[PDB]
Order: structure tokens, then C-alpha cells, then sequence
RNA sequence: GUGAUUUCGAUUAACGAGAUUCCCACUGUCCCUAUCUA
RNA sequence: GUGAACAGCCUCUAGUUGAUAGAAUAAUGUAGAUAAGGGAAGUCGGCAAAAUAGAUCCGUAACUUCGGGAUAAGGAUUGGCUCUAAGGGUCGGGUAGUGAGGGCCUUGGUCAGACGUAGACGGCCUUGGUGUCGCUUGCUACAAUUAACGAUCAACUU
RNA sequence: AGCUUAUCACCCCGGAAUUGGUUUAUCCGGAGAUGGGGUCUUAUGGCUGGAAGAGGCCAGCACCUUUGCUGGCUCCGGUGC
RNA sequence: UUCAAAUGAGAACUUUGAAGACUGAAGUGGGGAAAGGUUCCACGUCAACAGCAGUUGGACGUGGGUUAGUCGAUCCUAAGA
């Protein structure tokens, strides 16, 4: 299990051709003791590693999965 | 009546040994729930529509 | 009926002893029916089986004593039964107090209100066991401070 | 500093059964609930409210669920309610009066 | 072959499930037995 | 938990309730105790029991290979409770004074963000604010020879 | 798994008597102390990924059943011969 | 040790519930090496055995059960052979 940050990084590794399978995951977290928000996970499973992308933001994280290759197959939650 | 029910709790505790069942788990039953409330003095329609 | 068995699954099932499930006395044939660990899972689900509860040990009078004794009681020569050495060590006493006197000297030191030769000469005597406590060095500085502000004042 | 925590307490379940009393358990909170210390020093710091249905406990000053069940249970038992009320939390600091399970005989 | 050491074959501190004579204390060992529990 | 303590004693988790049973309660036996007065008179032989016992303070002989003897011997004390005294840690230096720097900048100003009447966040700035408070460096000015003090935090010992 | 994290040790500057630094335990310095700045091993700890979706504790749900479902919470500290 | 119920032709001794106790973390708790060899689990069963009993059992009859690239062996050398 390995964590990717930029995002970049992350969609060429999205591309890599053993990928398959992506998985996007919710939680519900506080930030600075403050109101509740969306965290975003998307874990994306290479032959050796999972790459784990850990967003912040549910309208980037939205737009990121518009952007995600079709064939990948995406399990939500 | 106080020291009856010092009786009573006596002989119902027990727990240098073991630990008293929880009502929760535990279920009761309309025998042991309408003594209870006549001697209390509620009434009972409610009770026995439900 | 003989129900061993299933006290066993009982026990391995809820996670707790075999001495802390209970089985109902009433309903002895449909527990009897229950060879397996999923009919076990269900008949503690619907409450045929139940965990019992921890049996009590309270530490209310523990705690109730700890307090008296940090309040000062119960610290009597009947109630003393080793060593003075073996309740408190004398060697642990010296390192915690020649540890103290260590860091005021090198918080002294470093802030200015002592010099290097000062220091040197206080920490020999630390380690010499001329201080008994941390307000007997400071009080010691001060008037050293003071012997010292005299004696360059008188050769001036 | 000075949030008012707030507790509520739903006893629609036994009042419309008509067998407890929200008058006597707004009583028995101000009677002994503890600030402090001691019964008595409420003011300004702890306020009960009564609506017909649920109770209000707003206070300011330690004061924990915990020990609002410890004093619903304290009634409860003087008011001997206890075999046949239970006092559970719905969600995070608002809580109920509901009826132990009792089956049917037939 | 002798078995610490010292001092003058004797002597020697410390130690011992080693040996012997007494002292205080203690006591059913005894005068002299009696009673209680399992 | 008690206590110096992996001691003994009691308890929690876990485990067990196994040992042929029942009814009676004479002597004797075994194990465990008590005892007037006397106190080794008993016996080959003080055998066995009894007495002593923890800790604090005082105090300690002959002899000695100077290391010991030594816990020598011999005294006082020990509960409960209410107090008094003592034993620590971490942070604290300034405004008199010039001017800039970091962040949701109360209110007020320009550029300016995709989705489901709403629209945050966000890429830019302040002499202000929480004689012009201040969180930051450069520095003159007693930097402390009273920080010889204060704010805050915590344990059990004497 | 990634980032980070250290006693010891080593490097650069500088040159020390009024000798200083310093451990519970006295060792260390012109074969270069004190001081300032660094470099290193990663025992070890921390943050994150694994990972909350797991596990735990509760509440509300059905119903002959060889049966499943729905919501909550799962947080923040302190201390020591 | 005791009370009640179930099972059973039959219960001081089996099973469940309720009480009373005990081992008291140098355990009557939880694991291994070695050794044993199926004693493990289930169903049925009581002629013999478990020095009373027995409906119980490590007994008898019948079946089921032991899954490794990472845990061991296997590799290395020791005293030795």
C-alpha cells in the first residue's frame, strides 16, 4: 500500500496497462474541529501496490472521477 | 416496609459469587407486570389493550 | 438433554468462558437442536443464549484508601514493616536530588546569573553534598553573590 | 467557557399512557440535580424546562449524560418505575423513556 | 608430605543440620490431670 | 489489595466443584489447642511444646587475622484522627523607542469559481483591528548581580 | 510502505589557566576543550497509506421459517523509584 | 456441597437453571518440546472397565477431522562420528 499525491502521477498510474480495478471510498471527517466534511479515497490496484489518493475536496474529487479512464472498472464504497 | 424490602433484596442479591442477569436481556411478563402496577395503583385499559 | 456441546459453541461463539453463558431452562429442545455455530449465532441473536455480565471487583474502598494515604494517614511505625532503604531507596533520594541541583546550577549559569568559575566551584560542591535542597543553593548563591560584590568593592 | 450543553429527555411513551408524571421528574431534577457540590446552586448555570413531552436540561457547568440517566434512574426506582422503564439514547444526547420487553403470555 | 593465618609442639579470630557442662527466659516434661475442635 | 516482596491471606479473567455415600458422636488413636498453684521437682538426656520474632529510635561486651563479633546483650515505640513543616517540574524579560514580515483579516474596496431561489473554499493588498494594542528580526536605553519572584502542572515520602 | 525521528560517533570555524565542560557512578580537552553550525546509524517513537470498508459497543426492524435489514458512536488526556 | 426441572425402566454422581465454595496468575488458567498414537469431534451404546453408581467417559460400535514459497524440517557447522 502506497500513498500518491500528485495527481498527475495518478492518472498515468491509472493508465498503467496491468490496472484494472479502482476503487472510490467516502468518509466523513472534521476538519479543525470544524463542520463535517467529505473526504475522498481513490485506491487504485497495480499488480505489486495499492496507490491510495487521498482528496479533500468533493467538487475536485467529483471532477477527478468524470476524468477517470472508462474501461478502468470502478467499485464505489 | 423498609425492612422487608432490605429482606427482599437481600435474598434477591447475590454478588460475592456472580453478577445479577440484566432486565434488559431478561423478559418479564403481564403476571408480573399488573401485580405490580395494581399495588401501585395505575390503571390498567392501556396495559391490556397492548 | 445433554447440552455440553452447545454450552461449548455458546462460549466460543459470544467470546466468554463456558462459565459466563447462560442457557434457558425452558427452552432445552430448541437449544438441544442447535448443532452449529450459525443456530448457536441465532439463538443468542433471539436470546435462547445469553452473555452473563462480568462479576463485580469494585476499587471504591482501593481508592477511598489511596486518598487517606496521599491525605497523610495509615504512614505509622505499626504499620511499617520493611525497611526505611527498602520503601524508598536513599540512592534514588541523591540521584533526584544532585539531578536538581544540576539543573538549577546550568539554568543559572546559562542565563548569567553566575559565572563559569562560580559554577565550578558550585557544582563541586553539589557533588560534594554541601546543598541540601534547592532553596538552600539559591539561598547559598545569593550570599556568595553578596561575599564576592564586598570583597571586590573592599579592594576597590 | 460557556456552552450550554443541552440534553433532551422524550417521555411521550409513559405520559401517554398516563403513568408518569413530567411535572414530578422537572421536580426531582431541580431537587437533586448537583452543581458544585451540593442540591441547590442551579442558577444561572443549569435550567430544566418542561414541555408536556420533553424535558430540557441546558446547562454550562459539568453536567454529562451520564448523570442525567443516573438521576432518571434514581427517580425511577424511588418512584418504583424502575422494573418497567428503561431510559435509552436515541441519538447523541437526546434520550427516552421506553418499557422493558415483555412478551406475550397466551 | 603437610594442609588457612599469626604468635609463642602449643595458640588463634570468623563459621558449623559437629561434641560437652551450665545460666536467664519459658513452659502440661512433671506434681496431676482436665477440657474443646476435626 | 495488603505487604519489603513471585511470601502468606482475600478478590477479578479463565477453570473446577473431582475424591463411594448415609446415620450416629463411647473409650482409644492422629492432628490442633487451653489450663489454677508450682516451675525441670520429669527423663539416660529440657526430647517435644512454650517463650522470641516486623519496622523506627537509643544502645551494645569479651575477643579480633582490625575485615568482624553484631540483629551482640539491653531499653523505648507502633492504632485512629485533625493538623504543622519539609522535599519538585514546565513556562515565564520588558516598553521608552523607530518600521517592515506571517494567518479565518469585524466591517469596506478591484480582478475572480464547476456542480445540485443558493454559491463556500480559493490565485492579490493594508498605516487597521483580534498617541494607532501586536506574534517576528536590527538596535540605543538598569537586558537578571530581587526570576531573592510569579503563572501553571503533578507523585508520594519523611 | 512513504516521510520524519538519536544517544554514540564524525566534520567545519576557533584556540583554552582565574582551567573549563561534565555523569547516579570522574572522566574529557593543544593528539584541539568550552562554544556555534553541521553530517551519520534508524534501536525507537510520531504522522500518513494499509484502514474502517475490519473489529467493538449500542439503538430501531420484520417473522412458522434453513433469516436478513436500518441507523448511531467508536473521541480527547494524565501520571510513575 | 445444596435446591428444583429435564432425560431416563432406573439419578447423591448425566444435562440445564439457581445457590454455596475453591484453584487465586510460582493457578485446578492458556501454550509448546519430548513421549503417546486417534486419546480430537459427532452420533449411537453400557457386556466388560473407569476399586460405590452411572443414562456419564480418554470405555465399546460407527463415521468425520490434520490444507504452508513465508511456521519447522530440509541448508550450515559444534563436541563428536
Amino acid at each position: 500500500a502506497r500513498e500518491i499525491t500528485d495527481i498527475k502521477q495518478f492518472l498515468e498510474l491509472t493508465r498503467r496497462a496491468d490496472v484494472k480495478t479502482a476503487t472510490v471510498k467516502i468518509n466523513k471527517k472534521l476538519n479543525k474541529a470544524g463542520k463535517p466534511f467529505r473526504q475522498t479515497k481513490f485506491k487504485v490496484r497495480g499488480s505489486s501496490s495499492l496507490y491510495t489518493l487521498v482528496i479533500n475536496d468533493a467538487g475536485k474529487a467529483k471532477k477527478l472521477i468524470q476524468s477517470l479512464p472508462p474501461t478502468l472498472k470502478v467499485n464505489r464504497l | 416496609r423498609q425492612k422487608t424490602m432490605i429482606a427482599e433484596a437481600r435474598n434477591r442479591k447475590s454478588l460475592k459469587n456472580k453478577a445479577i442477569m440484566p432486565r434488559s436481556k431478561l423478559t418479564k411478563s403481564f403476571g408480573k407486570m399488573e401485580e405490580h402496577m395494581s399495588t401501585l395503583g395505575h390503571d390498567m385499559s392501556a396495559l391490556q389493550d397492548k | 438433554a445433554n447440552l455440553r456441546t452447545q454450552k461449548r459453541l455458546a462460549a466460543s461463539v459470544v467470546g466468554v468462558g463456558k462459565r459466563k453463558v447462560w442457557l434457558d431452562p425452558n427452552e432445552t429442545s430448541e437449544i438441544a437442536q442447535a448443532n452449529s455455530r450459525n443456530a448457536i449465532r441465532k439463538l443468542v441473536k433471539n436470546g435462547t443464549i445469553v452473555k452473563k455480565a462480568v462479576t463485580v471487583h469494585s476499587k471504591s474502598r482501593t481508592r477511598a484508601h489511596a486518598q487517606s494515604k496521599r491525605e497523610g494517614r495509615h504512614s505509622g511505625y505499626g504499620k511499617r514493616k520493611g525497611t526505611r532503604e527498602a520503601r524508598l531507596p536513599s540512592q534514588v533520594v541523591w540521584i533526584r536530588r544532585l539531578r536538581v541541583l544540576r539543573r538549577l546550577l546550568a539554568k543559572y549559569r546559562d542565563a548569567g546569573k553566575i559565572d563559569k568559575h562560580l559554577y565550578h566551584v558550585l557544582y563541586k560542591e553539589s557533588k560534594g553534598n554541601a546543598f541540601k535542597h534547592k532553596r538552600a543553593l539559591v539561598e547559598h548563591i545569593i550570599q556568595a553573590k553578596a561575599d564576592a560584590q564586598r570583597e571586590k568593592a573592599l579592594n576597590e | 467557557q460557556k456552552i450550554a450543553k443541552t440534553f433532551t429527555v422524550d417521555v411521550s411513551s409513559p405520559t401517554e399512557n398516563g403513568v408518569f408524571d413530567p411535572a414530578s421528574y422537572a421536580k426531582y431534577l431541580i431537587d437533586h440535580i448537583k452543581v458544585e457540590g451540593a442540591v441547590g446552586n442551579l442558577g444561572n448555570a443549569v435550567t430544566v424546562t418542561e414541555d408536556g413531552t420533553v424535558v430540557t436540561v441546558v446547562s454550562t457547568a459539568k453536567f454529562s449524560g451520564k448523570y442525567l440517566k443516573y438521576l432518571t434512574k434514581k427517580y425511577l426506582k424511588k418512584n418504583q418505575l424502575r422494573d418497567w422503564i428503561r431510559f435509552v439514547s436515541t441519538k447523541t444526547n437526546e434520550y427516552r423513556l421506553a418499557f422493558y420487553q415483555v412478551t406475550p403470555e397466551e
